[PDB]
């Protein structure tokens, strides 16, 4: 068998919760049992927080600036999905399990609302450089919570570290955002 | 055949519905909202949630289709199980790694048992359906649509 | 399950004793053989108990069913009311074969599968081989020959393993209040002990995850398994944090 | 901080005692182990069968039980039943006694 | 197709030419134009040898009996399990099961129209019946369209 | 491609270096193929292209004559590329690639059933563009008729 | 990947193994598919990650800013495949396991679309100086997993600082970046 002939990838997020393992030193899992082994229960299950935590934080690529929700048919109720990680572009606060207007006392909608929306992403969807933010975060803060090893957490502070720089220029390289022509006030004062 | 295990469809009124093939992944499973002129894949995470194992319940209406689809597409680009040397050799790794392959393989089998079938003459059987599309025939034994009776009338 | 033994007596390391079964009586013997085997087409021990060689007859096959029909009661003399009974052939494949319904005195025969006919095979019943540790605490070894434990403050155990020497694919189970996690034991793959052809005999040491307050996580050893197993020790590692320092 | 204690061998056995009070060598359960001096814990030997001598109650419900051991060559196992004496050898064949 | 095989009636015993994993896999059915029966194991019919058959049972009112391979996926052949010795023959029968659903799924795909070398359709010169009027251009036509069409413009 | 066709790729013509979409355990299941409405042909390794990477092929012959072209996967059914015999060491990576090669034939075949014509939504038939070539003339009144049949009403 | 002998392609992630053992006084190995334990697959699976890592960055040779991606000929999607790490230069974000577009809400393409891409390329092709710097911090990497020593890592960190120093320096040399006549903007300046 000669591996240059091959091409064949695996499973992205079982190599996430086996890199995590492999931070404290621990032999890699065959398979996502979650029943089995509590390693993959505590590792995926930190493992979908930080990547929750991340894309909650807003980046250039997870925005979508023109989102639209319908208002149902019958009655204007909105379901205000766990799934959003957070609804911008206006106030509106999750009264009772439906979207609220919160400048108009007003929960029934007649028409869909534009809104700027994060919705929650698989892991397997994101940027190699935020993935890789994700994977080091989360085996770090699970080598606190379970292992919790001395050596292990300074080094895997450091990593964690430089992961975050990766993703800033990648924002700012996806963003090219400007302060002359791309800023939304100076340009209108660029005008001759 | 009509014992298709993998591809069901329910009526919709229902906010639940039971899955009755088994699955290795969530993400192998695939419901959809089908009517006869728009279908649309409904996505995990925010238009549906799973009750149980076998049952799923849907977060969104259903106005505007006839029929709710959950059908079974293994992916055998993402393994279930992968082995790596210096890990413990577990029979319940061999017995998945094989059941993976057959989820495809029977997912094959049942796609093309839905399409349509020749009885037992030995000639196809078009069950009282009408065939759409189909391109105009160009050799002198391919099948022919109005477009071409048309020009020759 | 009902088996009950009576004039257990050894001689040298062999020990003869006697047993009823609610069906039958029989004498039965332990040897403590050490790298030798009760027959010799076997592999190694087969750790399986009631064990014997029975050679299949020939005429023992049916082209119709495909199966190789043998009886409990013709081979062993007796019978039986409850238990795994596995087949082991002279490679190492190791069938279980538990009965059709309602013990094996109503139903003892088994069906096996492809041709077999003389093959000389081990028949015998499975046996479950269970340990559970003790609770994983702080031991004192103090100065009047008794060890002493602290329990002044919590301890949050993190991992534990398990030294063995060769084993024979045993599992390890954690259990607590709520859940109940377990991991298998076995031969790493990539090992020059685990070749195809041959049997797995997997030294080397095992670490698993045990995640909880000591108090409550239980670790266990269960085998029910035809392979010999053998652990050495164990160990465990885990947050102390005391409140109070003890004078 | 992390701490770890290692048990260094199994040879232990059983404990009816307290958890706190135990030894770390002594477990709570143990079944058909045989824990030998060079391997800490073992699975115990199997039992061979050899020979079948009748039915249950054969032997008497509550018999007597004496082994004979003279020879290499001859060994007797004998058993008092009830209302009856009965011989056999290690090898499971039986003697008739008069 | 290797996986379906169609013999005339008129003889007792008929071959396999197939393997399979298992016995159950294979189906035996009577199979005539207008009806189709399948055949129960042991009471209809019996294996004479690996590769051969017995039919028990009449085989009057059938143009055709049919053998065909069905593997079950839900079922595994090989069980492997710890404490049994692992062999290359039983990873190589794990692997055979999975090969064989396929074979039987490019077949079942050869028994409808599939794609043929660059795309389109084919049917191996056999006639589609039944079929509906077309409503639209595009849509095929019925033999009966073109007789009516035609044979007015014929007669 | 699309969603439930993985193995299938046609690129449309203009450029020398094209993409192989998918997961393959051997170079010879890769075909390379220049195709055009009214013929198709076959392209041979390192004479006609050559592999550039892992993932990316360049052709060396003239695209004149052709629309598209087709990158499809071919895993031999027959021929193992791990072969298991007793005596041998178990290695996770003959384990990973058996695995993988039963794996890939079940979704070429999965393909090949999809690519026949299916039911559509509605409830009839879908030719999906594709003319039906072949096909036996009809004779009872319900049957589906070839250009045959049609030229040869057409003379009277 | 090496096309004009296979064997370089092998020969080379042997060396690159073969030198992260090393890193924490391990015997050197022979043959590394005959010889599978758990230290040198753990070995790989770093180098692996370390690989993909380090060019994600985005360098001056793995950079292409003229890159175009094909979407089919039917269809007009283009499949999203693992080896891309990072495509900028436009707003595609990888939707559905396609190419999406954010900035016009759809998923097919009516023809090629040119995009600055990186590529996952193969270790054995890397600059030399690269190759060094993937060694060292892997090897960095895997001495803290599993041995963690402690005057190891020390010596490990000036090695990989000094390595990354090459990189920088030959980063630089390759693309001699001006000021005057190679900047974007100034170069319409001097213009007189």
């Amino acid at each position: 068998m000669n591996m240059q002939d091959a091409y064949f990838g695996s499973a992205a997020e079982l190599d996430a919760v086996n890199e995590m393992l492999a931070a404290i030193g621990e032999s890699p899992v065959t398979t996502l049992d979650e029943d089995g082994s509590a390693d993959v229960a505590n590792a995926r299950r930190i493992l979908n927080r930080i990547n929750r935590q991340i894309q909650s934080k807003g980046w250039a690529f997870n925005i979508n600036e023109s989102a639209t929700l319908t208002p149902d048919a019958s009655t204007g109720l909105i379901p205000f999905r766990p799934a959003y990680l957070s609804i911008l572009g206006g106030q509106y606060i999750n009264r009772g399990g439906w979207v609220y207007d919160k400048s108009t006392g007003t929960d029934t909608f007649s028409g869909p609302i534009t809104v700027t929306l994060i919705t929650l992403q698989d892991y397997d969807e994101m940027p190699e450089c935020f993935r890789q933010w994700i994977v080091t975060k989360a085996s770090r803060q699970f080598n606190s919570r379970f292992f919790g090893a001395e050596d292990v957490e300074n080094s895997l502070a450091q990593e964690e570290m430089e992961a975050r720089m990766a993703c800033n220029e990648y924002e700012m390289d996806f963003g090219q955002y400007n302060m002359l022509d791309g800023d939304a006030y100076v340009q209108g004062l660029i005008g001759r | 055949d009509q014992d298709i295990k993998t591809v069901i469809q329910y009526p919709v009124g229902t906010t639940e519905f039971d899955i009755p093939f088994d699955y290795l992944s969530r993400k192998f499973v695939r419901v959809s909202l089908v009517s006869d002129d728009n279908r649309r894949l409904l996505s995990n995470i925010t238009e549906y949630r799973y009750v149980s194992k076998t049952r799923v319940k849907l977060l969104v209406a259903t106005t505007g289709f006839d029929r709710v689809e959950i059908r079974r597409f293994t992916s055998a680009s993402e393994r279930i199980v992968d082995f790596s040397d210096g890990s413990v050799l577990r029979a319940n790794d061999l017995n998945v790694s094989q059941l993976q392959s057959a989820h495809i393989a029977e997912e094959a089998r049942d796609a093309a048992l839905l399409a349509m079938p020749e009885d037992d003459a030995g000639n196809l059987d078009a069950r009282n359906r009408k065939i759409v599309r189909l391109a105009p025939g160009e050799a002198g034994t391919d099948a022919i649509n109005k477009n071409q009776l048309d020009t020759t009338l | 399950d009902g088996v009950e033994v009576m004039a257990a007596n050894c001689i040298n390391s062999t020990m003869y004793m006697l047993m009823r079964n609610g069906y039958n009586v029989w004498i039965a013997a332990v040897d403590f053989k050490k790298e030798s085997t009760d027959f010799p087409f076997e592999p190694y021990r087969f750790h399986v108990d009631a064990k014997r060689s029975y050679h299949i007859s020939e005429t023992a096959y049916d082209i119709e069913t495909n199966q190789t029909v043998v009886n409990v009661k013709d081979i062993y003399g007796a019978s039986f009311a409850k238990g795994t009974v596995a087949i082991c052939e002279s490679d190492g494949k190791i069938t279980e074969y538990e009965p059709t319904g309602n013990s094996w005195d109503s139903t003892p025969d088994i069906r096996i599968s492809g041709d077999v006919s003389g093959k000389n095979i081990v028949i015998g019943f499975l046996y479950d081989f269970q340990y559970v540790f003790s609770r994983f605490l702080i031991k004192q070894e103090q100065n009047d020959g008794t060890t002493s434990t602290e329990d002044s403050g919590r301890l949050q155990l993190r991992r534990a393993w398990v030294n063995y020497q060769n084993t024979g694919a045993f599992t390890v189970s954690v259990d607590n209040g709520s859940r109940e996690f377990n991991y298998l034991v076995n031969a790493r793959v990539g090992s020059t002990g685990l070749r195809l052809g041959q049997k797995a005999t997997t030294t080397g040491q095992y670490r698993f995850p045990v995640t909880g307050n000591a108090l409550y996580q239980k670790v266990s050893l269960s085998s029910f398994n035809a392979s010999p197993v053998s652990i050495i020790g164990c160990g465990w590692e885990g947050n102390y944090s005391r409140r109070a320092n003890g004078i | 901080a992390l701490v770890s204690q290692s048990i260094k061998n199994l040879k232990g056995g059983i404990s009816q005692q307290p958890e706190i009070l135990r030894y770390p060598e002594q477990g709570t359960l143990q079944v058909n182990g045989w824990s030998s001096e060079t391997e800490g814990l073992q699975k115990r030997p199997p039992m061979v069968f050899i020979k079948s001598l009748g039915p249950r109650g054969y032997l008497g419900e509550d018999p007597y039980i004496h082994l004979i051991n003279r020879d290499e060559y001859e060994q007797y196992y004998a058993v008092f039943t009830g209302n009856d004496v009965r011989v056999f050898d290690l090898s499971g064949y039986e003697y008739q006694v008069r």
